[PDB]
């Protein structure tokens, strides 16, 4: 379900197969690092700086169902966990660098919850700047002075 | 005594072409106003 | 002479032209290409416009089509497949 998009040889972000749909963040630079999901066409929303297209058949069994269901609490993404309360999904600051745009943030059951845009520095902890879901839509949520990674 | 710059009559149909310039400005400049507001409801949503 | 009846409608208008004249009728027709100009960038704008509001909903997943109709010509035709 996780794709990386690569530029000029090197990942700047990721692409995940979500519902029905292939999503990327816009921001992201490079292309899916995958023959059948490179060639596709996508359609940007600068609104949600997402970027979405639909999901070849063959790859449809593949994708991953997100959700807007996230009570405060830890959540889990590839550098460890992230905590949610508040309405802000924070982490260990550090454990973030620029180049992990795109990795989405899971919860236990492997729902995606949000994806990570970049994060404002606020000392111990850098809240995180993400897209998540709202009752049905899409929405952005950035902290302020967010560095984009 | 004649010789001056118009313009002057005929009324009625004068004003019959004179209606159908100018409201489409009204329209766009209306819908202009009305995308701003989405715009601006866009930007309160956010 | 020249005749300089009203109307109409129009058709007077022209006739006019005669009488007073030389221009005259010439302004008026670039008064009328300025308002069609006037008229065709509303209508642009108009359609920046239609583009602006199909904007966010331009990524994917569920969602109109929906308000795609009620919806201005695109909107759609535009949702779907």
């Amino acid at each position: 379900c996780i794709f990386e998009v690569k530029h000029e040889g090197k990942v700047m972000g990721y692409a995940c197969l979500v519902g029905d749909k292939v999503m990327k963040p816009a921001h992201v630079k490079g292309t899916i690092d995958n023959a059948d999901l490179a060639k596709l066409a996508f359609k940007r929303s600068s609104k949600y700086d997402l970027e979405c297209a639909q999901i070849p058949v063959h790859m449809k069994s593949d994708a991953s169902k997100f959700t807007h269901e996230k009570p405060e609490g830890y959540y889990n993404w590839h550098h460890g966990a992230v905590q949610y309360s508040g309405g802000r999904f924070t982490i260990p600051t550090g454990a973030g660098k620029p180049g992990d745009s795109g990795r989405p943030i899971f919860d236990n059951k492997g729902r995606v919850v949000a994806i990570v845009l970049g994060g404002a520095n606020e000392g111990a902890r850098t809240a995180l700047s993400v897209v998540t879901w709202n009752k049905d839509i899409v929405t952005k949520i950035t902290p302020e002075g967010a560095e984009e990674w | 005594h004649t010789t001056l710059g118009v313009q002057d009559i005929s009324t009625t149909a004068m004003s019959w072409v004179q209606k159908i310039t100018g409201g489409v400005g009204l329209i766009v400049a209306v819908a202009a106003l009305i995308l701003i507001v989405v715009l601006c409801v866009s930007f309160s949503r956010h | 002479s020249t005749n300089g009846t009203a109307h109409g409608h129009p058709h007077e208008i022209i006739l006019y032209y005669y009488e007073l004249y030389p221009t005259m009728t010439v302004v008026i027709v670039s008064v009328a290409s300025f308002v069609l100009l006037s008229m065709v960038g509303t209508a642009v704008g108009m359609c920046v416009c239609a583009r602006r509001r199909c904007i966010t909903p331009y990524e994917l997943t569920p969602g109109a089509t929906v308000p795609f109709l009620l919806s201005l010509l695109c909107c759609v035709r535009t949702t779907k497949a």
